[PDB]
């Protein structure tokens, strides 16, 4: 055919080991992403999964051909034959391409020398969550990438006009959070091996507390009420009051641990931790209220509901 | 385009008649391999498994008179796939369980 | 034969007739919002280059010939970490009919 001869010519005397314009000028690469889906955010392990169609294009004067054909649209077969930039993701804990049924790669070459090269990737990027106020925390999870070996004098990156074509967010596995928006940057990070141009995409994710309310707060709120009904119970019923008190405080301990279990092992008190601890004070004080009562009931009936609802007023507005 | 052609002859010259099986200065003084690390992260210290996971930019430099060129005045950074055609140290981490 | 160019390039549209036989509909993981399904993913197309005539009308071959010839680059838009089975050999079949199918 007339297309097989073109491909033979392009790879004839083609050095796959040398970048375009080596020793002449830096190679400008225009990147572009279609975020297929932002997968589950793993707050415990401080990571998230993102599936993208990472497309990057550049000029390669070696791969220029003149004919009636405007573009050579090819499969993954030709990817290993030509020079491809060594883009890697700086904060990827683990990533993999897709290979079923065949390698999910695409390659297109125009007459002038343009190369479009896109591939499907599942990136388990690293997002350093700061859960000081949880589960109301909001995060800006990045995704950095750059050439692993080529410094700023050899590979320059740049966002195309269509920065990031975020897909339909309805089908995303993002349950905890909501995709607020995206933001891109471009800056030169200095390292021991040279100066490298880095391009990072920031995804802004806002937590939803609906699950944690039914999961954590509502059980925590309801158990605290069980302490209050101790007051309406007669003081003379010593086993009844202690039964309610010890049962109420002890199950509060289990709720704190299982609620604390959802969080990772971070050495600082979080907002969820603050709520359970205050609820711990009420249940403990309610038990201690009867301890002094046997050794006042009406005041507890008023102060305890007021303090908790007032405490919630201060907490939720914050 | 002279550099593109000139650089191609240089890199082609080096890898021609290059024996990956023999280290630099084989049958001679030891080759001094300098090492340099940049820890990217320490993911998790696990007491249950008695191990920690560390991500690093493990870098090591050494001299190889076979790969010495002087025609072009610049440092050639090549495709990572060239590493399969060059002798590199057989460095291993005696502690690593899964890397 | 050029493995890189699809059949009928520049003159036709390559029509791939596909079909699925679900050997077993795997479990559904509501936690991950995904499901597993084991299939015999059959796809057939016409390739004039692979046209022969001999003692036999269909050449029943193994996976080795598949990598030597052009096959569609089908992928699953909503797929997540599929595996093509390899035990004992690549679980694939190729059959070239004399007409080129
Ligand atoms: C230490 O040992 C380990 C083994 O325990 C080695 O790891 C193996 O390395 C080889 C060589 O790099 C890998 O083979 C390559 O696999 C490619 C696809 O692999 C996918 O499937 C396998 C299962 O079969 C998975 O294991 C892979 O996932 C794992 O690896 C990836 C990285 O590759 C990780 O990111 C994952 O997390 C997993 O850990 C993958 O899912 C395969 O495409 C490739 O074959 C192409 O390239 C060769 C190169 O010459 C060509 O000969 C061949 O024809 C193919 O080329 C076609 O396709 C490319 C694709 O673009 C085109 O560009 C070409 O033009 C052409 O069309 C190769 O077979 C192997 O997968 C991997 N893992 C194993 C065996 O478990 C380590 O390398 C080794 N060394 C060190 C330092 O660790
Ligand atoms: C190809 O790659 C080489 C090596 O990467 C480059 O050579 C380097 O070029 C830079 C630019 O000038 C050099 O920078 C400075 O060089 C000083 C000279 O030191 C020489 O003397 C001893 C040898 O015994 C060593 O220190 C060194 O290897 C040199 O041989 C250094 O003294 C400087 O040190 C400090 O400078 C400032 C101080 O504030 C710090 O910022 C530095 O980090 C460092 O601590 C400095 O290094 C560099 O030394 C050169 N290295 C070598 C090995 O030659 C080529 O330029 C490059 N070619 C290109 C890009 O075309
Ligand atoms: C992702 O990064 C790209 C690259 O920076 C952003 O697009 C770029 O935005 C700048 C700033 O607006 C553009 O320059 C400006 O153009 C306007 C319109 O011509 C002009 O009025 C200004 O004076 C300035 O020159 C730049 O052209 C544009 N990139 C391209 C290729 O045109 C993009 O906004 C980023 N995505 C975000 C922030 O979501
Ligand atoms: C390719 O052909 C066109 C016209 O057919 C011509 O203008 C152009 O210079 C040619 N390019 C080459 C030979 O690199
Ligand atoms: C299970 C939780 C027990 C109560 C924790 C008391 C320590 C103080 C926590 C609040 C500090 C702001
Ligand atoms: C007793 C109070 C319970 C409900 C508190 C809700 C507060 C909403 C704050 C909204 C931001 C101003
Ligand atoms: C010292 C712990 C509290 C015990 C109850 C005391 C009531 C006066
Ligand atoms: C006698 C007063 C009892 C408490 C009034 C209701 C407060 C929730
Ligand atoms: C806790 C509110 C119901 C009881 C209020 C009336 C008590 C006399
Ligand atoms: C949003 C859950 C808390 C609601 C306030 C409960 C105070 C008694």
């Amino acid at each position: 055919g007339d297309v097989t001869v073109i491909l033979n010519n392009l790879l004839e005397g083609y050095d796959n080991k040398l970048r375009p314009d080596i020793g002449v000028k830096p190679t400008l690469i225009h990147t572009d992403m279609y975020v297929n889906s932002i997968g589950p955010v793993n707050a415990i392990n401080m990571e998230y999964t993102i599936d993208i169609f990472f497309a990057q294009t550049w000029y390669d004067r070696r791969l220029k051909f003149n004919s009636t054909i405007k573009v050579l649209r090819l499969n993954s077969n030709m990817v290993g034959k030509i020079w491809i930039p060594d883009t890697f993701f700086r904060n990827s804990k683990k990533a993999d391409a897709h290979w079923i049924t065949t390698p999910n790669r695409m390659l297109r070459i125009w007459n002038d020398g343009r190369v479009l090269y896109t591939l499907r990737l599942t990136i388990d990027a690293e997002c350093q969550l700061q859960l000081h106020n949880f589960p109301m925390d909001e995060h800006s999870c990045p995704l950095e990438f750059s050439s692993y070996g080529y410094p700023r004098e050899e590979i320059v990156y740049q966002w195309k006009r269509s920065s990031v074509e975020v897909g339909d967010t309805r089908s995303w596995r993002l349950y905890q959070f909501s995709f607020v928006g995206l933001r891109n940057t471009t800056e030169v990070v200095k390292t021991t091996s040279g100066d490298y141009v880095v391009m990072s995409v920031y995804f802004d994710l806002s937590r939803r507390m609906g699950y944690f309310t039914i999961q954590t707060y509502i059980p925590c709120t309801l158990i605290v009420v069980l302490s209050w009904v101790s007051f309406w119970i007669n003081k003379d019923a010593v086993p009844a009051r202690t039964s309610l008190g010890i049962t109420t405080v002890l199950t509060m301990t289990t709720l704190s641990t299982i609620a604390r279990k959802s969080l990772p092992k971070v050495s600082y008190v979080t907002a969820m931790d603050l709520f359970v601890s205050v609820c711990f004070i009420f249940v403990f004080s309610a038990l201690v209220e009867y301890g002094t009562l046997h050794y006042m009931d009406s005041y507890a009936r008023i102060f305890f509901p007021t303090a908790f609802c007032l405490f919630n007023l201060v907490y939720w507005v914050s | 385009p002279s550099n593109m052609s000139l650089v191609k002859e240089t890199v082609d010259r080096l890898l021609k008649g290059y024996d990956i099986r023999l280290r630099p200065d084989f049958g001679g003084p030891p080759v001094a391999v300098g090492m340099n690390i940049d820890i990217a992260s320490i993911d998790m210290v696990s007491e249950v498994n008695m191990d920690y996971t560390l991500t690093m930019y493990f870098q090591q430099a050494w001299r190889d008179k076979r790969l010495s060129y002087n025609v072009i005045p610049l440092n050639l950074t090549l495709d990572n796939r060239v590493a399969d055609q060059l002798w590199v140290p057989d460095t291993y981490f005696l502690n690593d369980k899964k890397s | 034969y050029d493995n890189r160019l699809r059949p009928g390039l520049g003159e036709r549209v390559t029509e791939v007739k596909t079909d699925i036989f679900v050997t077993s509909f795997g479990p559904v993981s509501d936690h991950d919002m995904e499901y597993t399904i084991d299939v015999f993913f059959r796809q057939s197309w016409k390739d004039e280059r692979l046209k022969f005539k001999g003692p036999m009308t269909v050449l029943r071959l193994n996976n080795l010939m598949a990598s030597k010839i052009w096959t569609p680059d089908t992928f699953f838009h909503n797929g997540k970490k599929s595996v093509a089975h390899n035990m004992t050999m690549p679980n694939k079949l190729l059959r070239i009919t004399e007409d080129g199918t």
